Protein backbone atom coordinates (compact mmCIF):
# COMPACT_ATOMS: atom_id res chain seq x y z
CA UNK A 1 0.00 0.00 0.00
CA UNK A 2 2.98 2.30 0.60
CA UNK A 3 4.98 1.65 -2.59
CA UNK A 4 1.99 2.53 -4.75
CA UNK A 5 1.32 5.60 -2.60
CA UNK A 6 4.78 6.98 -3.36
CA UNK A 7 4.27 6.53 -7.10
CA UNK A 8 0.97 8.42 -7.22
CA UNK A 9 2.56 11.21 -5.19
CA UNK A 10 5.51 11.07 -7.58
CA UNK A 11 7.99 10.92 -4.69
CA UNK A 12 9.94 8.07 -6.33
CA UNK A 13 10.94 10.28 -9.27
CA UNK A 14 12.57 12.68 -6.81
CA UNK A 15 13.97 9.60 -5.09
CA UNK A 16 15.23 8.42 -8.47
CA UNK A 17 16.65 11.58 -10.02
CA UNK A 18 18.48 12.50 -6.81
CA UNK A 19 21.00 9.68 -6.66
CA UNK A 20 21.59 9.22 -10.39
CA UNK A 21 22.60 12.86 -10.78
CA UNK A 22 24.08 13.98 -7.45
CA UNK A 23 26.52 11.07 -7.65
CA UNK A 24 27.19 11.93 -11.28
CA UNK A 25 29.35 15.09 -11.77
CA UNK A 26 28.89 14.43 -15.49
CA UNK A 27 26.53 16.31 -17.76
CA UNK A 28 23.54 14.28 -18.88
CA UNK A 29 21.90 14.93 -22.28
CA UNK A 30 25.00 16.79 -23.50
CA UNK A 31 24.89 15.25 -26.98
CA UNK A 32 21.19 15.47 -27.84
CA UNK A 33 21.06 16.02 -31.59
CA UNK A 34 23.42 16.97 -34.41
CA UNK A 35 21.14 19.33 -36.35
CA UNK A 36 22.80 22.46 -34.93
CA UNK A 37 26.10 21.39 -36.55
CA UNK A 38 24.55 20.62 -39.95
CA UNK A 39 26.44 23.43 -41.69
CA UNK A 40 30.07 24.42 -41.42
CA UNK A 41 30.54 26.22 -38.12
CA UNK A 42 32.97 29.09 -37.63
CA UNK A 43 35.79 27.07 -36.05
CA UNK A 44 35.66 24.50 -38.84
CA UNK A 45 36.91 27.20 -41.24
CA UNK A 46 38.04 29.91 -38.80
CA UNK A 47 41.68 29.24 -39.69
CA UNK A 48 41.13 30.97 -43.03
CA UNK A 49 40.23 34.12 -41.09
CA UNK A 50 43.42 33.61 -39.10
CA UNK B 1 22.77 20.10 -27.12
CA UNK B 2 20.70 21.83 -29.81
CA UNK B 3 21.25 25.33 -28.49
CA UNK B 4 19.43 28.57 -29.32
CA UNK B 5 22.15 31.02 -28.35
CA UNK B 6 21.91 34.60 -29.60
CA UNK B 7 23.82 37.89 -29.41
CA UNK B 8 23.11 41.20 -27.73
CA UNK B 9 23.49 44.89 -28.45
CA UNK B 10 26.95 44.90 -26.95
CA UNK B 11 27.85 42.63 -29.86
CA UNK B 12 25.85 44.52 -32.49
CA UNK B 13 27.32 47.83 -31.32
CA UNK B 14 30.64 46.01 -31.35
CA UNK B 15 29.91 45.52 -35.03
CA UNK B 16 29.56 49.30 -35.23
CA UNK B 17 32.95 49.59 -33.51
CA UNK B 18 34.40 48.03 -36.65
CA UNK B 19 32.43 49.77 -39.39
CA UNK B 20 32.68 53.32 -38.01
CA UNK B 21 36.42 52.72 -37.65
CA UNK B 22 36.42 51.84 -41.36
CA UNK B 23 34.34 54.68 -42.81
CA UNK B 24 36.29 57.22 -40.77
CA UNK B 25 39.64 55.64 -41.63
CA UNK B 26 38.97 55.91 -45.36
CA UNK B 27 37.86 59.50 -44.83
CA UNK B 28 41.21 60.51 -43.34
CA UNK B 29 43.15 59.06 -46.29
CA UNK B 30 41.24 61.37 -48.64
CA UNK B 31 42.66 64.19 -46.55
CA UNK B 32 46.11 62.59 -46.87
CA UNK B 33 45.62 62.36 -50.63
CA UNK B 34 44.70 66.06 -50.62
CA UNK B 35 47.20 67.31 -48.02
CA UNK B 36 50.11 65.84 -49.98
CA UNK B 37 48.84 67.14 -53.31
CA UNK B 38 48.95 70.70 -51.98
CA UNK B 39 52.34 69.71 -50.60
CA UNK B 40 53.43 69.03 -54.19
CA UNK B 41 51.24 71.77 -55.68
Amino acid sequence: LAVLKLSEQGVLDKLKNKWWYDKGECGAKDSGSKEKTSALSLSNVAGVFY
Amino acid sequence: KKNSYSYGWSFYFGALSFIIAEMVGVLAVHMFIDRHKQLTG
